[PDB]
RNA sequence: UGUUGGAGAGUUUGAUCCUGGCUCAGGGUGAACGCUGGCGGCGUGCCUAAGACAUGCAAGUCGUGCGGGCCGCGGGGUUUUACUCCGUGGUCAGCGGCGGACGGGUGAGUAACGCGUGGGUGACCUACCCGGAAGAGGGGGACAACCCGGGGAAACUCGGGCUAAUCCCCCAUGUGGACCCGCCCCUUGGGGUGUGUCCAAAGGGCUUUGCCCGCUUCCGGAUGGGCCCGCGUCCCAUCAGCUAGUUGGUGGGGUAAUGGCCCACCAAGGCGACGACGGGUAGCCGGUCUGAGAGGAUGGCCGGCCACAGGGGCACUGAGACACGGGCCCCACUCCUACGGGAGGCAGCAGUUAGGAAUCUUCCGCAAUGGGCGCAAGCCUGACGGAGCGACGCCGCUUGGAGGAAGAAGCCCUUCGGGGUGUAAACUCCUGAACCCGGGACGAAACCCCCGACGAGGGGACUGACGGUACCGGGGUAAUAGCGCCGGCCAACUCCGUGCCAGCAGCCGCGGUAAUACGGAGGGCGCGAGCGUUACCCGGAUUCACUGGGCGUAAAGGGCGUGUAGGCGGCCUGGGGCGUCCCAUGUGA
């Protein structure tokens, strides 16, 4: 059980912008929206020069809390990382990108990824034919992902798709609206990502 | 208790006397053979010998000495007489000693 | 393959026996500097042809004794009490180290 | 007696076997002589058997006896199919 | 044993710098304690009393080796009688073959060729299995069972008599082999050869002129193992000298084989500062943890090796034992005892009790993999395949998803306008773990039987513990959260209480009436079925420094010299080519 509970003071004290919860975030409601100082009795207040751990940190509970995985996973896969040969850094936002959870978010499938999580567990998702009830499942090069078929006909999720009419995808993804199916093209790099994140610096926190 | 595997220590005895008597006949033949040997008396020394010799490697044949236990004897024994018999003997019936 | 070792002989008070003093010579486990040990082996001299001070090669072979598994297969030089005397001056050494008192 | 056996080595139900030679002596998981192959017996990926007939043949000549489970296996394999023809 | 690798801070001062110890942040744990605790997968779970253990179970198998006792069904011979012959099912024990030397436990002991690594055996053994040669002739005997009697409180023991076989023994036979001795080729007991001597054996079973099983000797393969050697293996020199079978030698004993392994005699040596001897500690390794690496720490699970099975000694039988569930004696211990004498050993699975901060079910299965015995059917097998208990660890899973006001109530703060918890909840809609229905398998194919030739191959049939479990299909409800911290290192701040008190504390310290450092509240950071704590290992610690430190005054130059072992060594050429470097290859499971 990773947090659950109130997000938008995750926005507020990250003091960026998060998608947490595909729609309103975008509205004038996000809070972030005419209140951008952090949660609490002193949110207000001056802030006072951050410690170069301060800053690691904030940026790490930031690239995780965008996906929202549990210090436990986000570790882990830090780690297979930095063991695997290429730039830690983007290595690292590759495969966090690779979650089928998370992947479900791209493909439009859901509002946004905690909704995609759900949808993976309650089983209205499919990886090559046979459905797959994990978030962390790790979607490979070539692998549809496609709807539940008895699950195709939910509202939601039709609500979903029938706006996607038109959003484009991730040159490292690509749908077919009309199937509610879609592929994952290749492992999206750190440029094809438009992350508020310096993962030079995430990593940097677990320098220590 | 009667685990019925105490047939094994019954079987043994029988053979532990088995083992017993026929070795320490093959001793008594070898040694009473060497004495012969030993004083002179040619031929009586090597007519022990082949029954002795023979002891041997009958014991041997089952699993009294078995492997070289029946080669050490042998050649020992076959020595201590040939060469006892190194006091002017000349072996007359030179059985157990091919000469 | 039987190893060959090469020594000096160091005592010869026993019977078809020699004493042969191997030295070796390695690099460090944790410093690489060069270092020598040596070993006393006990090889047999069935003709008691070797004497003191012979610099022999050793084999393994069948053990002829507590210690013993060695042989003395051929010369390599028949003389140098040069090596012997340390041997034996190392020795003399230990005779007059701790306990004696030299001071009572 | 140096006989060809399986030994178990995948984990819990998932069983994954091995064509060993060996003494019935030790335990069949424990040191070994060479592996003639393997046998996954759920059959999950298309290969299974994998015996060299070549080796096994040979340990088969030298008096290693098969289970009567090692030998199906080995029989699956070829190491029994002696080359005929012309009549059968 | 991998090939992207290395963050520091706090603290001795009025202030500074250096030194230098203490301290923290990290990671790991067969863990324990606290608070809390929803599911699953795999893993793992006495680390202390190698203390003591009740009961059950952990090695047996073969009537195609053999003969009987017993309960039973059936068939003969003496026309009805006692008697007796044959077939036969079950059964019990015995004689006998093979297994009990594997598998399973523990780590006490051991600093040792115990282990690791690599070699040696012209110094060796190896049941069963496989290939190849040759053979299986004749004769004789016993001990059990069973029958009689005797001793015993038992445990159990003794004497008396009969009988069988693949049990024992003698003779014959010998492809051959063993030994002595002569010789040859090798070269420490390798191979070949000569006359002499010595040595084999059993039968059982059926579809009976056929074949299955078995048996004897011998050479080879196979595997396993003994022995030996180089090298490598902690701490303390306030342990410095140890040694008499101890060092060698010859003869002999013993073993499968070398050997002081054992004995007799002769010689007197062997080991030691390149640490003998002694004390302490410790099973060793593949590997594990940590680390930038070098290195350090460790060796529980899995695998290989060793050692032990109440303490100690010893041998019998066997290919193998000096034999965990075998045997003999002594010791201690509990137990039966008519006290004369006997019985046991969980460091096997499971449980008990003691100890302890602490470690589980007296389970199910023999379906599978494996081992044992058997022609086979099959028997056995807490080995193993599994299930249970423990958040003990790791990995996946949930407590919901979108929407939802310049913003409820409440609680907090607020030089009192308002800020905060907070879109958090409410409320709406969508999805739907649990739970219910029906379906439910992989792990299983052969051994057997039939055709075939008893081959090859083909045909047939039985076969589950886990399970009615996993998994699939349908219906389906929003349906556990906690815990640590928020002075500095270390991310998180106000108020109220308390007043050097009560209390915090890892270091520095905080509290004596404004405390961001005690306690509660609100809030906040962290992590989440977990979080804190304690202990110990590595890290930080270049704080033992090989990589990587030092000694004028900070800890550190021996008061000086002489000189031993040792370490180190100018210039030129040539041999070796030990070190050193390189290539190949074997080993490095
Ligand atoms: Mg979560
Ligand atoms: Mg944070
Ligand atoms: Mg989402
Ligand atoms: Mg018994
Ligand atoms: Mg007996
Ligand atoms: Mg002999
Ligand atoms: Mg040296
Ligand atoms: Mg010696
Ligand atoms: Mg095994
Ligand atoms: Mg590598
Ligand atoms: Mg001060
Ligand atoms: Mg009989
Ligand atoms: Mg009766
Ligand atoms: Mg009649
Ligand atoms: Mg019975
Ligand atoms: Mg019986
Ligand atoms: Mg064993
Ligand atoms: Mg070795
Ligand atoms: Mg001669
Ligand atoms: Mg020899
Ligand atoms: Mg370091
Ligand atoms: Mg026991
Ligand atoms: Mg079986
Ligand atoms: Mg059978
Ligand atoms: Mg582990
Ligand atoms: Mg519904
Ligand atoms: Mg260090
Ligand atoms: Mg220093
Ligand atoms: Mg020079
Ligand atoms: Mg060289
Ligand atoms: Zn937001």
């Amino acid at each position: 059980g990773r947090y659950i509970g109130p997000v938008c003071r995750l926005c507020r004290r990250e003091g960026v912008k998060l998608y947490l919860k595909g729609e309103r975030c975008y509205s004038p409601k996000c809070a972030m929206e005419r209140r951008p100082y952090p949660p609490g009795q002193h949110g207000q207040k001056r802030a006072r020069r951050p410690s170069d751990y301060a800053v690691r940190l904030r940026e790490k509970q930031k690239l995780r809390r965008i996906y929202g995985i549990s210090e436990r996973q986000f570790r882990n896969l830090f780690e297979e990382a930095s063991k695997k040969k290429g730039v830690t850094g983007s290595v690292f936002l590759g495969l966090l990108e690779s979650r089928l959870d998370n992947v479900v978010y791209r493909l439009g499938f859901a509002v946004s990824r905690r909704q995609a999580r759900q949808l993976v567990r309650h089983g209205h998702i499919t990886v090559n034919g046979r459905r797959v009830d994990l978030p962390s499942y790790r979607v490979r090069p070539g692998d549809e992902i496609a709807v539940a078929e008895k699950s195709r006909n939910l509202e939601l999720i039709r609500q979903n798709l029938e706006a996607m009419k038109g959003r484009k995808v991730g040159p490292w993804l690509s749908l077919d609206v009309e199937g509610m199916k879609g592929k994952f093209l290749r492992l999206p790099d750190r440029e094809d990502l438009a992350l508020p994140v310096n993962e030079q610096l995430v990593i940097e926190f677990y320098s220590r | 208790r009667n685990l019925s595997a105490l047939k094994r220590h019954r079987q043994s005895l029988k053979r532990r006397l088995r083992n017993k008597a026929k070795k320490s006949a093959i001793k008594t033949l070898s040694k009473k053979a060497i004495q012969l040997a030993q004083e002179g008396k040619a031929e009586e020394a090597l007519k022990i010998m082949r029954k002795a010799e023979s002891l041997i490697d009958k014991a041997a044949k089952g699993s009294t000495l078995h492997k070289n236990a029946a080669a050490r004897r042998k050649s020992r024994l076959m020595r201590k007489v040939r060469q006892l018999l190194e006091a002017a003997g000349a072996p007359l019936i030179g059985g157990g000693l091919s000469a | 393959p039987k190893k060959v070792l090469t020594g000096v002989v160091v005592s010869d008070k026993m019977q078809k026996t020699v004493t042969v003093l191997v030295e070796r010579q390695f690099p460090h486990p944790l410093y690489g500097k060069v270092i020598k040990r040596s070993k006393k082996y006990l090889a047999h001299d069935p003709e008691e042809r070797y004497k003191v001070g012979d610099v022999v090669e050793i084999i393994e072979a069948r053990p002829i004794s507590k210690r013993k598994r060695f042989r003395v297969l051929r010369l390599v030089e028949e003389g140098r009490l040069d090596l012997v005397e340390k041997y034996l001056v190392r020795r003399q050494n230990y005779a007059s180290l701790s306990k004696r008192g030299g001071k009572a | 007696m140096v006989k060809i056996r399986l030994a178990r080595f995948g984990s819990k139900h998932n069983p994954h076997y091995r064509i060993v030679v060996t003494d019935a002596r030790r335990k069949r998981d424990g040191k070994y002589i060479e592996k003639i192959g393997y046998y996954d017996p759920r059959k999950t990926t298309p290969d299974w058997l994998k015996v060299d007939v070549e080796r096994a043949r040979y340990w088969l000549s030298v008096g290693a006896q098969p289970t009567d489970t090692a030998r199906r296996l080995l029989r699956q394999a070829g190491v029994f199919r002696q080359e005929a023809r012309e009549g059968a």
